[PDB]
DNA sequence: CCACTGTTACATTGTAACGGCA
DNA sequence: TGCCGTTACAATGTAACAGTGG
């Protein structure tokens, strides 16, 4: 029983922070990359209308 | 004169629309996303400010 | 129709239901688009009717009736 | 270096395309002899989950010839894949009659330029002609 | 119809369309339990050098859903096997830059025309302009 | 020099959507 | 309607050229 729930807890443990590692990093990015691009655009609609 | 101008501006008016689209697109995929994320797994788990 | 593109397009880029989406319904208080989401709220009807807006026109709407009302 | 390198994606990649390439029928492996390519395709395929260990597979049963073919795939596969963000960077694949694209790859190469450095110039002289007669 | 259809041929096409599909996972069968498919798979992949029982065997297990799939990509393999033959009839395949893609492709709808028709014109028009100037 | 990378111009196969025609 | 040609793509693989730095 220990051995049992010991590994479950490890499978657990290790799939959730894994999982989480992966998504929130691109997740943090798409956004940045998004904010700079929505500040980038700002600049061009303001030239253009002119 | 006026045309040669004109062509400058239609060439900045082609790249604020790839802007405007490609912002549009990004916010547009991330709403689908957050709205995909109802589960509840977004409120920090997702969303790491670190 | 646009009628209900407009719809398509404020619950597709809020996030919001359609059925939140009424007429009457104000972006800011109703739907909770704040400065950014209002900004690519206006940007998509843009794109949509593949049309301009003067920026003190296009901060003049406010609601889904004004949406409305300046895109048709 | 303009695009970054990711081991553990180019891994995958390098294992999915020997492993394609063996399931269409060409000698991946190095070896003359049945029984050890096939030991070392069956080794490969163990390392399905392991794309680390891929490269040392590489190193040590992977047919000389591939050494061209691999570094040009995954060259390739790495610049559309970070081309694939953005719509700006894409690509569209599109097909043209023979005469066509005969007439139009003799252009290019006369004025020195990519087929679409050649039809910007092509669009632009169009649209430069609708522009002076909407002015 | 147009091009003749030659059943040693096509069955040979259908052969390794299906068994590619099968390699890639595709469900070929149209049988849910693992056993029957396998068992029709195999009876597939023995079948091999033979277009009189292929057909049969496409019409007493094939898929329902992938009909007009391989239908449409046996046409075209017909279509391109026959174009095949000589230069002026064969087809060109070229990548072009998002943003020039875009312009080309609103210039075509606009007119109604075809890409090669479109670019077509537009060539024999920057020719007329060149003996315009010349 | 040499190797490794980025890019263009193809090929190859598959698919969905139109439109013609029995 | 269902078949049949036809177009416009998408995805992946390669050869060839041009750059870049060790
Ligand atoms: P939100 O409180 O973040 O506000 C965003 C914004 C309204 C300030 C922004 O979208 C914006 O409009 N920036 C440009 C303002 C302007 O009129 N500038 C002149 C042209 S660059």
């Amino acid at each position: 029983a220990i051995r049992v729930t010991q590994s479950d807890r490890d499978l657990f443990k290790h799939l959730i922070t894994e999982a989480t590692s992966y998504v929130s990093a691109d997740y943090m990015r798409h956004a940045n990359e998004r904010r700079t691009h929505l500040d980038e655009a700002l600049a061009l609609r303001g030239e253009l209308f002119g | 004169e006026m045309e040669n101008v004109q062509k400058k501006l239609r060439k900045l008016e082609r790249d604020y629309y790839q802007i405007r689209e490609q912002v549009v697109s990004a916010k547009a995929g991330w709403c689908a996303v957050m709205r995909m994320v109802k589960d509840n797994g977004v409120e920090r788990r997702l969303h790491r400010r670190e | 129709t646009i009628e209900e593109r407009v719809k398509k397009i404020i619950g597709e880029q809020l996030g919001v239901k359609q059925e939140e989406v009424t007429n009457n319904a104000s972006f800011v208080e109703d739907l909770g688009a704040d400065s950014l989401d209002t900004v690519e709220l206006v940007m998509a009807l843009e794109e949509e009717f593949d049309t301009e807006i003067p920026d003190e026109e296009a901060e003049k709407i406010t609601t889904v009736q004004a949406a409305i009302d300046y895109i048709n | 270096m303009k695009y970054q390198q990711l081991e553990n994606l180019e891994c995958g990649w390098k294992w999915a395309y020997l492993i394609r390439k063996h399931q269409e029928g060409e000698p991946i492996t190095k070896y003359i002899e049945n029984s050890a390519a096939h030991a070392a395709v069956d080794k490969l395929i163990k390392l399905e989950s392991e794309p680390v260990r891929v490269l040392e597979w590489i190193e040590q049963h992977m047919n000389p010839d591939l050494f061209n073919r691999m570094k040009q795939t995954i060259r390739a596969r790495r610049k559309r894949h970070f081309n694939a963000e953005h719509q700006h960077t894409r690509k569209k694949s599109i097909d043209l009659d023979f005469p066509v694209w005969h007439r139009l790859s003799a252009l290019s190469q006369r004025r020195g330029n990519t087929l679409s450095e050649t039809i910007v110039q092509l669009i632009e002289d169009a649209e430069r002609k609708e522009k002076y007669a909407n002015q």
